């Protein structure tokens, strides 16, 4: 009938895309965010900088970082940054392998379907692809010890990961104070590593050759009172809760003084409140008081006049680390404060950072202390932030080898053999099915590829040689030679990538990419 | 990225390519050349005046407060 | 190791040329093969047409990019030059680009690329010459199968049959199959009138007119002497200022006598030779016919004709075998045009035409008319009527026939693929991209019938590897057979035109690195 | 004066109707690409900017904004689809759809609408009876049977899904969340928590209770994160320094009588703790917040302890261990601690995880699945909800029939031969019915990509005389016994589904004319 007829409420403004346009659309959109994320990629790669509303710049090669911060509206970049934050989570390394992977298999399955293949197909022959590759991986892999009597490959893993990264300028005191950290920290009987207990802070000045690891506790505040002593020697420490302050019941209260006696006998309470407080603080034997909730002037001079240096103002965690550190325990009321209580210090010093008014405590303990500290410093705001995160990247990888135990060595030979391993299973395949997995071959087999880029060589040629390397002597540890320093085998120049990192890679990259071919319809205001 | 499809936002730019590094060499290099007038024992003092509130003026020499002052993009 | 390259916009000026001839590819893919539906194109003003060849819809459709409007051009070159596969050679042209993207994006020089794929078509052309079989004249048979096989994926399809016979009669008609090396499309005239339907098109060995007969009175003239004329038939008039001054009342007498009777002498004078229908040329600045002048026509029973274009004098000239005259001194039967009838049809209140038929004197030249309901499948109906003749010229040109339906180009995918598997180096793998980027074609036939794409290609394939030759897509039997037991062949021409155009567009295309505005 | 409001719109008679019919179809047209194992996906973006990825008509439905009231039929006959049966929710909007779609060429012309709707609902009632009458039940009650079947059937659902290559990855496990919950079937007694990171295949099904690290504490980190055969205190009740009341005032005027009062606040918290700690428990679990006091209290003598947790964890907890939750402190008995084999708190997708798993009787589960998106977990578990609700009502009865399109083409061909014997004009209109009900074979082989007029055709030829349960094999690119391929489905989807089309089509054809108020 000539009358137009109106079913959705703003259907006129309302944009639809559907059939194959809407793929070509998604695999774009895939293209251009693989394109962007593949210069930043390898040891020679180049860092980006981004910018946030706020105008605040940030330097940074995390891949998971420059995408959560890219402020994007396509909803496929949405799930592009989403793959790469949840690689981070998982893994922790291999964010931008992710994306690469993710990019590489999108423009081989729209390759694919311009011959007129179902997506669902593609998205079969990906799965069976992956899991082919991970079968692969598995059975490539070898393993390394995690022990602290050996402890060198851990080095050789967080060296390898810190590569690509500015704090490869140091690139093997990073690596130690890492593997040291971790390996502290870590509960070896259940194989789990807390990173609560490692208090990665970072201050500006010094240079990055500066940064340490503290077997005990930073913490930025500074003995109230100034008058006492800047440092203690070894000293038993009483970790408090309750602030040293006249007490007052949490239920509203009214206190009658009726009579100028009562007066009399309020200011003696409240007197006699502070000096016993004292008292039974000093009676206790501890050198050094530390209060969560803060003070006022009389604890302050009371504490001074009794040889009994403090520090107020300390938040939760950082009393909760101080007293993991020193092995006491964290007692709510002074009463309460016996000697067992107390923790042990090797060490309370002050320290002052050069010619700012800042300062800082520093505890050491002689004893074996749980928990530890990453201190870092260096020149700019940019440097600090982007040292903290690679640092953190490069704990991830460590505790994901203490809970793996298996690696591959990487540098583009894990997956050239795992390109390897697919062509020579779609050899044996049935057609209408071996085109994705080809196609798969050659998506994860462009990782090489885009490493040679990066490193300046010409990509396809070497890519084909090391390839022809790998299939003619058996040893599937050749890699693209990054650093050129000759030595196609990867074994003698030490790279090491975790096993369950690169099944991860593999696995999440292929399960996105079914997502977006399995996507047909848009319908977006 | 100068693909026929936008995807940032209405507001968000990206340059990934010798555009960028132009950006950054000649933003530093226009730092630099402001610092550059006061070195030496014959250097020039220079005059920082405010655009708002209290009109602000200050006459200094050393680069740390003259780039902290004014606002660069 | 090796130069960086800092610079990274002529990268992405690569690419976005790339991509738009990609999707100006695509955008008309599925407008190939007999299966391939037309596009709909309605410019800015409320005009529309119904296209299926390929130059046509890239003009009306107006592109943006630059690459596109190469393609265009390349697309109207490859019209001009055979008429036929203008789509194909678009198509070709951009999944090879298609192609070479992943080449640039594998690191490899854009001349690199553009001299493998020029060494690609050197071979391609020379495996086209040996694929196909001689062709010549006088065989009706196979200038029907290439007059129908050019029909088949545009409307008129279903009127073939009596629509490509008459299509080749008018070039057998025009020039000598003996030595003639060229055809001229020019003197097929293709008169379009509305009404009727496409089974009412007609081929005439006469002359068709758009204009009307100015007397009324006859209509039909048999034994007819046509004569054209270039002069004026009206009151005399010098090139320089003229000017009458009347001084007394018998100078008003004299002059209309004068007048009179100078008209009736050139009329006399015209009918004196055995004229009976009559030319007048359009003549403007001088009444070509007076009112005076027509009456006395009438009066000695003739035909006038009259307003005809200047740009028709040779038509007509070459269909009738008149002579013009400028000056009634020569106007003389010895070389007066004659023919056996003239007629002026009525078309069922569609229309008036003016026919010329049964010449005694030779012609050179025919001419269609063509009907259909509406418009639009009128312009339709001429434009396949002219890609068929656009075909015959092509077999005229160069004596080479080959087959269709996917067969060439997939043989030739085979056999470049083979090239290049015994060029070692860095052209080896363009080589292989220029092979396997020219099985877009058969792709796009089996997609568009509703075909399996990938096992039909694969198909071909294995058929062609065993030598099984001239084996391609077979749309009645919705499967792969041999096509020449099928009666479906082209001229070579038109595949060779099409790859070469291509490829040097293609080379042309990569040979940028850089847009500015001006 | 007019008679109504100004702006009141009106529409009458056929053409109307004939609108409303192409609005069912325009409707339906939105989600009929999301069928079977080549089922596509639609991705919605809301005004907001939260894009919404999903492949089952009810959800993608509700996310289109709709305004035409025939649309809306549609759109509320597949959520109550979805709210009865669970799965079928496209089929429904479809069979909708084309009935309308076959019956508008007869409404076309001067035909009455009660005569048209009385014809379905003959045509549905023959339908639903020759459904009950030909799903075959097994009536052996055998466990192994009775798993398999529970198997297959979750194995259907999942196809046509995103989690269609781990089908028996998952749909086995569904069916141990649906084996050890009580007789009741209850969906809140299986949890569903999505964790960023890891592949599909990480997922697992706990068969004690997961949930999230609520808060925590300066205190935490330091009680043991393993206990080998706790007690777990469940509690309602908040262990940390307050007001008594909210109203309670305290009037003293000596120092001695506010040092008691502040003495005694510290004496009832501890006492309180005391009682918890005595009462032999090693974890505690509370609705209400837990101070840093108690975090403190709990790390001094080897006690975990995790405030504010949900309401439906600790119910979750409650049936899992076998517990019950006290608001009072004072009567903490043995009897009323839940006991579980091993707790333990883990490391998933950085986050922290509690785990009470090992519980010999229990009646609870919990799902920790994993992805790489938030829609993509969200996809997951709205095929998850499916599939345990196809269990969850397959496990009344045990009565199938083989999907594929087979059960379409079989109530096609019935009513074809039963439209033969009645005379008159009803005979045409149950021809329609008929021919209406062989869309859904169709719309699979089109989303497949097959030749769907040919496959129809050999179903029929095949299926007239050649034998029931014969469907479409996708994989195949042709026809097969879907009953002996395992593609099972339980009665009650196809008989609700038939029933809702039904109705919705009498609903629609019963309109004659339409009112649009100024909307004031
Ligand atoms: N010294 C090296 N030689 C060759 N390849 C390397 C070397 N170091 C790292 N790579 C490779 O570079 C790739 C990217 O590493 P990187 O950019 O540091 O972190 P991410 O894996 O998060 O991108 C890894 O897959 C690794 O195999
Ligand atoms: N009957 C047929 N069967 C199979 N293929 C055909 C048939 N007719 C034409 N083709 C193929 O369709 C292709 C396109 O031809 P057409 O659309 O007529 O002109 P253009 O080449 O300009 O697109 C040709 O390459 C030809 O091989
Ligand atoms: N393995 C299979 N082979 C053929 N058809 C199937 C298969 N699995 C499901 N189907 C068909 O898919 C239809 C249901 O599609 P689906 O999207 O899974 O659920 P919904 O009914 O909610 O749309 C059913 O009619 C069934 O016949
Ligand atoms: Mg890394
Ligand atoms: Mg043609
Ligand atoms: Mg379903």
């Amino acid at each position: 009938y000539g009358r137009p007829f109106l079913i959705i409420k703003d259907q006129d403004r309302k944009s639809r895309l559907m059939g194959l346009e809407a793929l070509k659309s998604h695999i774009m959109a895939a293209k251009a965010v693989a394109n962007t994320m593949r210069t930043s990629l390898g040891p020679n790669g180049l860092d980006k900088m981004m910018v946030d509303k706020d105008g605040d710049v940030t330097v940074t090669n995390d891949g998971a970082t420059i995408l959560s911060m890219m402020d994007v509206d396509h909803q496929i970049a949405k799930l592009m940054v989403e793959l790469s934050k949840s690689q981070d989570d998982e893994i922790g390394d291999g964010t931008t392998g992710v994306v690469v992977l993710a990019g590489a298999l999108l423009e081989e399955a729209e390759q694919l379907l311009d011959r007129g293949i179902h997506p669902i197909r593609i998205a079969d022959g990906y799965e069976q692809a992956a899991r082919v590759a991970i079968e692969h991986l598995d059975k490539i892999s070898d393993s390394v010890l995690v022990d602290i009597k050996d402890t060198e490959p851990l080095i050789q893993t967080a060296k390898t990961t810190l590569g690509s990264k500015v704090v490869n300028s140091c690139h093997r005191q990073m690596a130690e104070i890492a593997v040291n950290a971790v390996l502290t920290v870590a509960d070896m009987e259940r194989r789990d590593v807390d990173f609560e207990l490692i208090k990665v802070e970072g201050k500006v000045g010094g240079r990055l050759e500066d940064t340490k690891l503290i077997k005990g506790v930073i913490v930025d505040k500074d003995f109230s009172h100034p008058q006492m002593p800047k440092k203690v020697e070894d000293a038993k420490i009483a970790i408090l809760t309750c602030p040293f302050e006249p007490p007052k019941p949490k239920t509203k209260h009214k206190l009658d003084v009726t009579s100028v006696e009562d007066y009399k006998a309020l200011q003696k309470y409240e007197k006699e409140k502070f000096e016993e407080m004292i008292q039974q603080i000093k009676e206790t034997g501890a050198n050094l008081a530390i209060c969560q909730w803060g003070f006022d002037d009389e604890a302050n001079h009371l504490l001074l006049q009794n040889n009994l240096p403090a520090v107020r103002w300390v938040g939760g965690p950082e009393i909760e680390l101080i007293a993991i550190a020193t092995g006491g325990r964290i007692v709510p009321r002074f009463s309460e404060l016996t000697a067992e209580k107390l923790g042990f210090a090797g060490l309370v010093q002050e320290i002052s950072f050069g010619t700012t008014k800042d300062k800082m405590l520093v505890i050491e303990q002689c004893k074996n202390s749980r928990a530890v500290t990453i201190f870092i410093r260096g020149g700019n705001k940019m440097i600090i932030e982007e040292a903290k995160r690679s640092l953190h990247d490069a704990l991830c990888v460590i505790r994901n080898l203490i809970r793996d135990n298996r690696v591959v060595y990487g540098g583009g030979a894990a997956e050239i053999s795992c390109a390897l391993a697919v062509s020579q299973e779609a050899d044996k395949c049935p057609t209408l099915e071996q085109y994705a997995m080809r196609a798969f071959a050659d998506a994860l087999e462009v990782i090489p590829m885009a490493l040679s880029e990066n490193s300046g060589m010409n990509p396809i040629q070497t890519m084909t040689e090391v390839r022809a390397r790998q299939v003619k002597e058996m040893n599937p540890a050749l890699g693209i030679d990054c650093l050129h320093k000759g030595t196609n085998d990867m074994k003698q120049q030490h790279v090491i990538e975790t096993l369950i990192g690169k099944k991860q890679q593999i696995s999440l990259a292929t399960q996105m990419v079914r997502m977006i071919l399995k996507i047909d319809d848009i319908r977006k205001p | 990225s100068l693909a026929p499809v936008n995807i940032f936002k209405a507001g968000a730019d990206e340059e990934r390519a010798e555009t960028a590094r132009l950006t950054s060499f000649i933003g530093a290099i226009a730092i630099g050349d402001l610092v550059k007038s006061t070195l030496g024992p014959k250097g020039m003092d220079k005059i920082l005046l405010s655009s708002g509130r209290d009109a602000s003026l200050m006459v200094t020499n050393d680069g740390a407060t003259i780039l902290k002052n004014i606002g660069v993009d | 190791k090796g130069a960086y390259q800092d610079r990274d916009k002529p990268a992405q000026i690569r690419f976005s040329n790339i991509s738009a001839a990609k999707a100006v590819a695509d955008a008309i893919r599925t407008s190939l093969g007999p299966k391939g539906m037309d596009k709909m194109i309605q410019d800015g003003k409320g005009d529309v047409t119904i296209t299926n060849d390929g130059a046509t819809i890239l003009k009306q459709m107006q592109v943006l990019h630059p690459a596109a409007r190469m393609l265009v051009e390349l697309s109207k070159a490859q019209d001009i030059e055979a008429g036929d596969g203008t789509t194909s050679v678009v198509i070709i042209a951009g999944s090879l680009l298609d192609s070479c993207t992943k080449l640039l994006q594998k690191g490899i020089h854009p001349t690199i690329i553009s001299e493998s794929f020029q060494k690609a078509l050197e071979k391609g052309i020379e495996i086209l010459t040996d694929m196909s079989r001689p062709v010549e004249l006088s065989d009706r048979e196979t200038l029907l199968n290439s007059a129908t096989t050019s029909l088949n994926s545009k409307v008129v399809s279903q009127y073939s049959s009596l629509l490509s016979p008459m299509s080749v009669n008018a070039v057998m008609k025009v020039i000598d199959p003996a030595t003639a090396t060229s055809v001229d499309l020019r003197d097929i005239k293709i008169v379009k009138k509305l009404g009727g339907t496409i089974d009412d098109c007609e081929l005439v060995e006469g002359l068709v007119l758009t204009q009307k007969v100015s007397n009324s009175g006859i209509t039909r003239v048999e034994k007819a002497k046509i004569g054209l004329i270039q002069f004026c038939l009206s009151a005399p008039k010098t090139d320089m200022d003229n000017q009458i001054v009347v001084s007394d009342y018998a100078q008003m007498d004299r002059v209309l006598r004068e007048e009179r009777a100078y008209i009736l002498n050139l009329v006399k004078q015209i009918k004196k030779t055995g004229c009976n229908v009559l030319l007048i040329q359009k003549s403007i600045l001088r009444d070509a016919l007076s009112d005076l002048a027509l009456h006395f026509l009438n009066k000695m029973k003739i035909m006038v004709i009259k307003d005809i274009e200047r740009e028709d004098i040779e038509f007509i000239c070459k269909t009738i075998g008149t002579k013009p005259v400028a000056h009634i001194d020569q106007f003389t039967a010895d070389m007066l045009g004659s023919a056996e009838l003239a007629e002026e049809v009525n078309l069922n209140g569609s229309g008036k035409l003016l026919k010329i038929t049964g010449c005694a004197s030779p012609g050179k030249t025919v001419t269609i008319v063509v009907r259909g309901s509406n418009k639009l499948v009128i312009e339709e109906a001429e434009r396949s009527i002219h890609d068929a003749l656009c075909v015959i010229r092509c077999l005229v040109k160069k004596r080479a026939l080959i087959a269709g339906g996917g067969a060439p180009e997939i043989e030739l995918a085979l056999r470049l693929t083979e090239y290049s598997r015994t060029l070692s180096g860095m052209e080896s793998y363009c080589v292989r991209a220029f092979a396997d980027a020219m099985e877009v074609i058969p792709s796009t036939l089996a997609e568009n019938a509703g075909l399996n794409p990938i096992s039909t290609v694969t198909e071909l394939r294995n058929r062609h590897a065993q030598g099984e030759k001239t084996a391609g897509i077979n749309v009645r039997k919705g499967g792969i057979s041999n096509i020449l037991e099928e009666l479906v062949v082209q001229p070579l021409l038109v595949s060779v035109s099409a790859l070469t155009l291509a490829t040097e567009t293609v080379r042309s295309i990569l040979k940028i690195d850089d847009v500015v505005n001006t | 004066v007019i008679l109504l409001k100004e702006g009141t719109d009106s529409s009458q008679g056929i053409p109307q109707l004939v609108s409303n019919i192409s609005a069912c179809q325009v409707i339906a047209e939105a989600v009929r690409t999301t069928l079977g194992p080549r089922g596509m996906d639609k991705l919605i973006v809301d005004g907001r900017g939260k894009a919404t990825i999903s492949n089952d008509g009810a959800t993608i439905l509700k996310l289109l904004d709709v305004v035409h009231p025939a649309a809306k039929t549609l759109v509320d006959i597949a959520k109550s689809q979805d709210a009865e049966v669970g799965d079928g929710t496209t089929s429904v909007t479809l069979l909708a759809a084309e009935f309308l779609k076959q019956v508008k060429p007869y409404v076309e012309e001067g035909l009455h609408p009660q005569i048209i709707i009385r014809a379905f609902r003959t045509a549905t009632q023959l339908a639903v009876n020759k459904i009950k009458e030909i799903a075959v039940t097994v009536k052996k009650a055998d466990k192994v049977e009775q798993r398999k079947l529970l198997e297959k059937c979750a194995m259907t659902a999942l196809s046509s899904k995103l989690i269609s290559q781990q089908k028996a990855f998952f749909a086995k496990m569904v069916v141990d969340a649906v084996m050890m919950l009580d007789d009741l079937l209850q969906l809140k007694m299986i949890g569903i928590k999505k964790v960023q990171g890891g592949a599909l295949e990480d997922s697992q099904l706990v068969a004690g209770v997961a949930f999230k690290k609520t808060f925590s504490y300066a205190g935490f980190e330091m009680q043991p994160k393993k206990y080998h055969n706790p007690k777990i205190a469940l509690l309602n009740v908040e262990l940390e320094l307050k007001a008594e009341k909210d109203n309670a005032e305290i009037r003293v005027h000596t120092v001695e009588d506010y040092q008691a009062i502040v003495d005694a606040e510290w004496n009832i918290l501890y006492d309180k703790l005391e009682k918890i700690h005595h009462s032999g428990a090693k974890v505690v679990l509370s609705k209400l917040p837990i101070g840093d006091v108690a975090t403190q209290y709990f790390a001094d003598r080897d006690m975990f302890c995790a405030g504010r947790v949900p309401e439906e964890d600790l119910k979750r907890t409650m049936m899992a261990c076998g517990g019950s939750i006290q608001t009072s402190v004072n009567a903490l008995s043995a009897d009323v601690l839940g006991r579980c084999q091993v707790f333990e708190e883990t490391q998933i997708g950085g986050e922290r995880y509690n785990f009470f798993t090992g519980c010999p009787k229990a009646k609870t589960c919990t799902f920790i699945l994993r992805g790489g998106a938030e829609q993509f977990m969200e996809e997951t578990e709205r095929s998850l909800h499916d599939a345990i609700m196809i269990v969850r009502r397959a496990i009344k009865n045990d009565s199938v029939v083989a999907g594929g399109g087979a059960i379409e083409m079989e109530l096609s061909k019935y009513l074809r031969d039963y439209s033969r014997t009645i005379p008159g004009k009803q005979q045409l209109l149950i021809g329609a019915y008929a021919k209406a009900l062989e869309i859904i074979p169709r719309q699979l082989c089109d989303n497949a990509g097959f030749d769907a007029t040919n496959i129809l055709n050999k179903l029929r030829a095949r299926h007239a005389q050649g034998g029931t349960w014969y469907g479409v094999d996708i994989n195949n690119e042709d026809i097969a016994d879907n009953f002996e391929a395992f593609v099972w489905e339980p009665a009650m989807v196809r008989i609700n589904a038939l029933t809702a089309a039904s109705e919705a089509a009498c609903l629609i054809v019963s309109v004659d004319e339409t009112i649009k108020n100024p909307r004031s």
